[PDB]
RNA sequence: CUAAUAGGGAACGUGAGCUGGGUUUAGACCGUCGUGAGACAGGUUAGUUUUACCCUACUGAUGAUGUGUUGUUGCCAUGGU
RNA sequence: GAGCAGAAGGGCAAAAGCUCGCUUGAUCUUGAUUUUCAGUACGAAUACAGACCGUGAAAGCGGGGCCUCACGAUCCUUCU
RNA sequence: AAUGCCUCGUCAUCUAAUUAGUGACGCGCAUGAAGGAUGAACGAGAUUCCCACUGUCCCUACCUACUAUCCAGCGAAAC
RNA sequence: CCCCGCGGACGCUACGCCGCGACGAGUAGGAGGGCCGCUGCGGUGAGCCUUGAAGCCUAGGGCGCGGGCCCGGGUGGAGCCGCCGCAGGUGCAGAUCUUGGUGGUAGUAGCAAAUAUUCAAACGAGAACUUUGAAGGCCGAAGUGGAGAAGGGUUCCAUGU
RNA sequence: UGGGCCACUUUUGGUAAGCAGAACUGGCGCUGCGGGAUGAACCGAACGCCGGGUUAAGGCGCCCGAUGCCGACGCUCAUCA
RNA sequence: CGACCUGGGUAUAGGGGCGAAAGACUAAUCGAACCAUCUAGUAGCUGGUUCCCUCCGAAGUUUCCCUCAGGAUAGCUGGC
RNA sequence: CGGCGACGUCGGCUACCCACCCGACCCGUCUUGAAACACGGACCAAGGAGUCUAACACGUGCGCGAGUCGGGGGCUCGCACGAAAGCCGCCGUGGCGCAAUGAAGGUGAAGGCCGGCGCGCUCGCCGGCCGAGGUGGGAUCCCGAGGCCUCUCCAGUCCGCCGAGGGCGCACCACCGGCCCGUCUCGCCCGCCGCGCCGGGGAGGUGGAGCACGAGCGCACGUGUUAGGACCCGAAAGAUGG
RNA sequence: GGGGACCGUCCCCCGACCGGCGACCGGCCGCCGCCGGGCGCAUUUCCACCGCGGCGGUGCGCCGCGACCGGCUCCGGGACG
RNA sequence: CAUCUAAGGCUAAAUACCGGCACGAGACCGAUAGUCAACAAGUACCGUAAGGGAAAGUUGAAAAGAACUUUGAAGAGAGAGUUCAAGAGGGCGUGAAACCGUUAAGAGGUAAACGGGUGGGGUCCGCGCAGUCCGCCCGGAGGAUUCAACCCGGCGGCGGGUCCGGCCGUGUCGGCGGCCCGGCGGAUCUUUCCCGC
């Protein structure tokens, strides 16, 4: 709505909110990122250090389907499988623990944030972490390894 | 003439909700005049939180809210938060809460009440306790937003740890020169 | 000009742009368009399956969608031979055929 | 020569008053400087000087107000000198 | 009232000057701080901490010059 | 010297009187040889003087034509 | 246990109403409010209107701090407005602004290059200018004469206005 | 916005300047009003629309509000006061 | 009477022509014609920038910049 | 309490003309300073200048919420409206968020208390619990001795208010710890189909836009910055083809 | 692959107990009110008119006067310490 | 090791479309706008040429477009007539401002104009010109579907252990009742009865 804008408002007023002394001129200091080096180098150094210059080995032709690994932590394991599945567990009297594949819920890592309940779960995913596994085998659990 | 200054005059708050929202104005009315008529100090937090915007009532987590019902103490009261609650898959297990909120959402809702704890919305509230007797009021993270990593010390400067606004993040964007003592200078 | 915090932000408007801008609004009448073309289609083919032949089983290339089954583009010269269908007669009963696709396993 | 041939101001009075010798465009010559284009508070020669009918000022020319109309003869405020 | 390399100012006497003896702290490192300052950088400087050393009988002192000056980004190159 | 700052150079001549002209001199700021120096004829070229001639002037006057002026008709512009 | 009286003002669009206290300059600039204004769309006003719409004019009556608005009179002759939202090519004194129109100047400057006109008559409503006649003059054969090329294109010639 | 300027006082260059350059506070710029006849800055005082009272700085022969007080004490005569 | 004047027909075209030379002339245009387009070229520079009331209310200073008629930066401002 | 009232008077005036007293220089603009002998403006009418797109940032409103979003496609008499609306769910592909850090190879965020043991060696095998540590502040909330009452009292019946002190402490702030990735220094152990120039682990510093019980996504609006003709008008020029 | 069982939600029912008849509704009662029709037909009730009537409210068509009270203010007398 | 088989050829569909033919629509513009062009517009006109390039819509329902008389040489008038209207008369809907003529009123030697304050005059306005109104009471003289209380009927409002139903929320059991004789789901178990190794 143009109704609602300072243009409005500045009916009458001569200058239009822009000044009588600098006025509103096309492009004082340049246009786009210019003079990122010169005469606007305290704003580029101040909000953007880093943006000057190269750092590390570029590689060509990156495919992202090749590092493609989406990860889950531990906190949020037993949300891939149903409620039912975690309750039939916690209650069953042998040791029989679900198998949680993280590969068929869309993740390739399974990372160690958080805290597992304590009942045994096995676990297939591409990869663990370190704390990862020492957290599942820490509640009777099992980590396999799918590819 | 009198020696003063008038930049301060006026001071800047919130004195009605700026939502046209009819169901949050009825019960900004009922707990305008609940604070008005009453001596309780929590008539009046919960109205000027009613007045409050989006950002300054942050949704408060289902583990936040266990969290802080479960100190000593608090047993048998009821949780108010003035927004959001909502659910946290990262919890197992939901006690028996009594909250009010403004609004819960759909899955929350389901386990609190699964668990058999009860939920009331503010007009319920103020039948149950009309002066707020027996509560427990909370508030989510204020802080908790992607806005207050930018907030603060700019990026280039010393000591600061603030997110820089970057349209990618790779090796290639802001990290040269200003960020390792091999380009320039760090900081 | 930069002004306090902000974004380096670099517009791809250098170019004359505004002689080459694709508007949508025959978006609705194309999908009119697409619409009576399938039904005259599957009203032409008439007890014919109306989207068209049988593709194969086929699993997705890289290690992103390996995990995946999509439709083919058609069943393979050894997937024929040991069904017994002649990989000319296949497409005339309304089986798509892709020559130049082999079988690993 | 004369009594004397005092010094000055008025947008260094005065160019819709003139003139245009000078300076201060474009042509050209000489000396000096510069590799050169070119330059010279150096010299020299040739080089378009537009408009007033408006307002005021001023110069003159009719008139105007008041004595009822109209005419003759007059006075002198004031200004110049 | 001399000298301390140099401009000037400060400082300094069994010193910081002069002469000897032994040496290489003018080395390898991470941060913090001060100075200019926007509390950005560079340069310079201060106080530490971890190595490895020098010197001295030792306490200690030393990571350049008694202090205040003597210097230099991105990109590229070159060496380790 | 159309080339010399000092400079209105110095001397002579021209005049009553000459920063002008001509002749002469020359350590010449900074003349000079394919351009230097001469030399008739020529020139809407620059300069000085003399005779004659005159309203250029002393010192203005008068006359003629067309205007301006007034009238009938017609009728702008600058600003 | 009010009752010989059967009764008792207003209010509170709560985005409303009421009370008390202090305060009030403003360029550049920012913000808020606008029951200020223009145009169009969705709703709504059982809206207005040929018994007279819009527009315009008005020594008419008023309202508002103001932007502006309402009403009377006249002209006009066919459409228009209020409210809730929505959307803008949405408000002018300037820009040596653009286009159009109009003043003062001003009945002014001016209608002054190449010697020159005059008398009578006719036609005609009307004659300095037309026509005829009579004079006086000029071009003076390198013409103000008689013919062509280029260019023009019917200006040629009659008749009429 | 990133041209400032002015005044008391301190203060540098300059013979000086309504000059140029600093420090401090205030002002003008952005500011009207009373007074200084007049005036960006001085003196008083800062401002919604008004009635009454009283003042500031400044005034009170007449212009022009207010001494039209029986004001006090002296000083001063100027033919540029 | 000549290196004379002149008609018509031809030739030379724009960084080109033509010039007994003046940067002259090349259709009133010449130290680079005219026409259309790129093109609404760019402008730190000049001019303008349209209704009302209420509230708050500056800066001409710091640092850096081929910076000195401009910016970035801190300061001063307003709003939430 | 008085007077006065229809063809002459009564009241009114913002509005029309005129008179008088005081005040009063012409607006716009640049500017330290304009009435300026600074520029533009003879007059009137109509037109006339911060826009739209994209991208960010923050604020605000709305829906859903560890998710969110169908925008591309498809299905629905193909069509007045309707080029709308509705729906899809094995159309969520995908985007953004949910994980960071390193140039990369890669790696990748849980502790606290109570016990027996090697040696409770700065510590390794477990047990039991609990589930992001602690300090100082901290709205709110909870307890609360003691008071506040009636016509009066010996003696409790029910609850309301004030209340010194005490307690649990939201958000947030300061600080101290802890965890993850990079990089140093020191050091000793462990693993085994590959006994390796293999793999893992510890302590103490330090670098990170991190963790430490999520807050985002979509839509709308506002403001600011930017690229575009970019608030409007304005060069001297450059190029292409005639 | 089908068919089952189990779990989680649901949608109807067969019944009772619990809180309510509610802002989900009817029937009976009880109270109250209104309306219509009778009866009541006159010291009741109502209607309209008159008094230069009174008590209230508002307000005088225009122009004016006075009084006392209160607020603010400028003055003047008198007396006491 | 993987993958294809160059240096020959054809091929629809989905895709594009500011020219053309024919259509439909619009939160667009409304005669200085919208195309330059609403109209005898790429026209008139300009330039040697390449090229440049306008302005310009509206009587009335119907021409019923003013017969006739009269002055004038005519333009132009005065009468008359048509029309609802010519105060619509062939560039004719309305008809602003600037500017001009005339009439009326007022004024005028410090150029006008303006702010504040009054005064005078004028034009209008006020149903101005004996000045509001209405509630109760008192008195006077009059009228009347005539008042209270009762009866009949209708309709409401409020309350009632649920008086009676109909129910509503929360649980509560046989699940008789739903994989045949009720659904939808589940990353829960299974033929240990059944169609594919
Ligand atoms: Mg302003
Ligand atoms: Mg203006
Ligand atoms: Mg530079
Ligand atoms: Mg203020
Ligand atoms: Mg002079
Ligand atoms: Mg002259
Ligand atoms: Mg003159
Ligand atoms: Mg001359
Ligand atoms: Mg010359
Ligand atoms: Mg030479
Ligand atoms: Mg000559
Ligand atoms: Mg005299
Ligand atoms: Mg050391
Ligand atoms: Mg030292
Ligand atoms: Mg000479
Ligand atoms: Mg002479
Ligand atoms: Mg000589
Ligand atoms: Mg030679
Ligand atoms: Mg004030
Ligand atoms: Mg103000
Ligand atoms: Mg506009
Ligand atoms: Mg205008
Ligand atoms: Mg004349
Ligand atoms: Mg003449
Ligand atoms: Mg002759
Ligand atoms: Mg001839
Ligand atoms: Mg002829
Ligand atoms: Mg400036
Ligand atoms: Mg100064
Ligand atoms: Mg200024
Ligand atoms: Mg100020
Ligand atoms: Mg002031
Ligand atoms: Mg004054
Ligand atoms: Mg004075
Ligand atoms: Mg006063
Ligand atoms: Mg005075
Ligand atoms: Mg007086
Ligand atoms: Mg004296
Ligand atoms: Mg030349
Ligand atoms: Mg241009
Ligand atoms: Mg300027
Ligand atoms: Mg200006
Ligand atoms: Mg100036
Ligand atoms: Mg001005
Ligand atoms: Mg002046
Ligand atoms: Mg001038
Ligand atoms: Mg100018
Ligand atoms: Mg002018
Ligand atoms: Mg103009
Ligand atoms: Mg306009
Ligand atoms: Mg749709
Ligand atoms: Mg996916
Ligand atoms: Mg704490
Ligand atoms: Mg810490
Ligand atoms: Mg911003
Ligand atoms: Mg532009
Ligand atoms: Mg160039
Ligand atoms: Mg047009
Ligand atoms: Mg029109
Ligand atoms: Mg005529
Ligand atoms: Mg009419
Ligand atoms: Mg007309
Ligand atoms: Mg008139």
């Amino acid at each position: 709505p143009s109704r609602l804008r300072k243009t409005r408002k500045l009916r009458g007023h001569v200058s239009h909110g822009h000044g009588r002394i600098g006025k509103h001129r096309k492009h004082p200091g340049g246009r786009g990122n210019a003079g990122g080096l010169h005469h606007h180098r305290i704003n580029f150094d101040k909000y953007h250090p880093g943006y000057f210059g190269k750092v590390g080995m570029k590689h060509y032709h990156l495919k992202r389907n090749q590092s493609f690994c989406p990860t889950v932590n531990l906190d949020k394991l037993w949300t891939l499988v149903s409620e039912q599945t975690r309750v039939n567990a916690a209650k069953n009297k042998t040791g029989a623990a679900p198998i949680i594949d993280v590969v068929r819920s869309g993740y390739y890592k399974v990372l160690g944030k958080g805290k597992l309940p304590k009942q045994p779960v096995i676990v297939k995913a591409k990869f663990f972490s370190r704390r990862a596994e020492e957290k599942i085998k820490s509640v009777g659990g099992a980590c396999v390894l799918v590819a | 003439g009198v020696d003063i200054r008038h930049n301060k005059d006026r001071k800047v708050r919130r004195k009605e909700p700026k939502s046209q929202d009819i169901y949050l104005r009825l019960l900004v009315k009922l707990y305008r005049f609940l604070a008005r008529r009453t001596n309780s100090t929590f008539n009046q937090v919960v109205l000027k939180r009613l007045f409050m915007s989006r950002t300054n009532r942050p949704p408060l987590s289902l583990s936040r809210m266990i969290r802080k019902m479960k100190l000593p103490g608090r047993e048998n009261k009821t949780a108010v938060v003035v927004g959001t609650i909502t659910d946290d898959v990262r919890v197992q297990e939901v006690p028996k809460l009594k909250v009010c909120a403004l609004r819960v959402t759909s899955r929350a809702r389901s386990r609190i009440l699964r668990a058999g704890g009860k939920i009331l919305t503010f007009d319920q509230l103020a039948l149950d306790s009309p002066k707020g007797c027996g509560t427990v009021l909370l508030s989510g993270p204020r802080k908790g937003r992607e806005v207050y990593r930018h907030f603060g010390k700019a990026p280039g400067t010393p000591h600061s740890h603030t997110k820089p606004y970057v349209r990618s993040k790779g090796r290639k964007f802001e990290r040269a020169r200003g960020r390792r003592a091999s380009r320039g200078y760090k900081n | 000009a930069p002004s306090r915090n902000g974004m380096v932000l670099k517009p791809h408007f250098h170019k004359d742009w505004q002689r080459r801008v694709a508007t949508w609004f025959n978006q609705p009448a194309r999908k009119i368009r697409r619409r009576k073309a399938r039904q005259a289609k599957a009203r032409r083919i008439a007890p014919r399956p109306a989207s068209g032949p049988i593709r194969p089983i086929v699993r997705c290339p890289t290690v992103r969608y390996h995990t995946k089954v999509r439709a083919g583009r058609g069943f393979s010269l050894e997937e024929l031979r040991v069904a017994g269908i002649h990989k000319k007669v296949a497409r005339t009963i309304g089986i798509s055929v892709d020559p130049r696709r082999r079988n690993k396993s």
